């Protein structure tokens, strides 16, 4: 599924330098 | 030791090595001065740890809050092949050695990339649908663009034998989001069972001398074969026949008693299958010189694999080819033409004797060894370098 992925992506975006 | 052979797949200059580094810390090296700047010939090796926080990369739970220490799950080893359409033989060899796959797609680079597609196809062919998909160069892409890319990928993966294979957005350089990947490694990839009594067979991909420049001969080392086991726990102190042989034109199999069976970073008593292993044998390090033990079969002494040149193949092909942008029509196979037949680890140059309905008879210019039925990926020369046409099984 690409929505338990969506959350991950969001998290990644949040914690970028 | 190493519990499951997990392979890494992706496009050339995307960062498979980088990904490996991010995961493990163990470097694939990138070597021979050509490959220091550019791209490897040999497989890249790394040993990753799984000790889960249940109350991980290191066996201590000081980091994720709860001081209840990292609970041992597994130890996994990497099978990182070259993702170049010139050097595909190595990739093919890796494929019928692996138990599971790991896909790598870049953000800013396109979704129907040819090499990646080819790799995927190969994986599908050789029973490797356990693919964890990784979005790699996402530390470059927009909040919308990335999403679009993902959607496109999803669309692509609908008619493939991969159906709902998990996608993770990682940075291999910045070290983020790999927790999910780790979780999946236990979640989506269970290890397929590998027992005691299934006849012991070793598949060699690498030849190694540990003969260092500077030493004296009164302090010598034997030949080390870098190869994987997919059946039979090889224990210390056994005799071996390597069966594709040594060339005289006729070939004669090589006989070697076990010096060592080395896995992880420390030599062990045993070598439990589903892992890639460095096997010290009494054989000369002069035959383990550079890349001589590549695509050779090793059996425990008192065994009969057969060294075939004339082969009964059951073949199946595509409508339209891969390796190219320009996905060209599959024109029918032409008789007495040099194909490349990849069987487990071999990459033999074969000439077609006959073309039937679903069967083909092949002449081998280099002899390969069939113990079972043996899994085949086929390749052809249309556009200079070798493109992937289809797949086969030896009907024996």
């Amino acid at each position: 599924v690409g929505l338990p992925y969506s959350e991950l992506l969001s998290r990644f975006f949040n914690i970028l330098r | 030791q190493a519990t499951i052979n997990i392979g890494t797949i992706g496009h050339v200059a995307h960062g498979k090595s980088t990904v490996v580094r991010a995961i493990s810390g163990v470097q694939t090296v990138r070597f021979k001065d050509e490959l220091e700047r550019n791209i490897t010939i040999k497989l890249g090796y790394a040993n990753a740890k799984i000790y889960k926080c249940q109350e991980e990369i290191s066996p201590k739970c000081q980091r994720p809050g709860c001081p209840g220490r990292y609970k041992l799950v597994r130890h996994v080893s990497f099978v990182d092949c070259p993702g170049h359409d010139i050097l595909m033989s190595t990739m093919l060899s890796g494929a019928a050695v692996m138990d599971a796959a790991l896909l790598l797609i870049a953000g800013n680079e396109s979704c129907p990339q040819p090499q990646t597609s080819e790799h995927l196809a190969a994986i599908e062919i050789m029973k490797l649908k356990h693919v964890i998909i990784l979005q790699n160069k996402v530390d470059l892409m927009r909040e919308e663009s990335a999403l679009e890319h993902q959607k496109s990928i999803l669309k692509f993966i609908r008619g493939t034998i991969a159906d709902g294979a998990p996608i993770v957005p990682i940075s291999a350089q910045l070290k983020y989001n790999i927790d999910a990947v780790n979780e999946f490694i236990v979640k989506t990839i269970p290890v397929p069972p590998r027992d005691f009594m299934i006849s012991p067979r070793l598949i060699v991909i690498r030849s190694f001398d540990v003969n260092k420049p500077g030493a004296e001969i009164e302090d010598l080392k034997g030949g080390v074969a870098g190869g994987s086991i997919l059946n039979g726990v090889f224990k210390l102190g056994d005799e071996i026949e390597i069966r594709p042989g040594i060339v005289t034109i006729q070939c004669k199999p090589i006989f070697s008693n076990i010096v060592s069976l080395f896995a992880e970073q420390n030599d062990l008593k045993f070598a439990v299958p589903g892992g890639l292993i460095g096997v010290g044998t009494k054989v000369d390090p002069t035959l383990c010189r550079a890349d001589r033990l590549v695509g050779q079969v090793v059996g425990a002494k008192g065994h009969l694999p057969n060294i075939y040149t004339d082969i009964e193949i059951n073949y199946f092909l595509l409508r339209r080819l891969l390796g190219v942008k320009k996905q060209a029509k599959v024109r029918k196979l032409e008789p007495n033409e040099v194909l490349m037949v990849n069987i487990g680890s071999t990459a033999t140059g074969a000439r077609v004797v006959a073309v039937k309905a679903d069967m083909a008879r092949l002449q081998l210019t280099s002899p390969a060894c069939t113990e079972i039925n043996e899994k085949i990926a086929l390749s052809r020369r249309i556009e200079k370098h070798w493109r992937l046409i289809g797949w086969a099984t030896i009907k024996k």
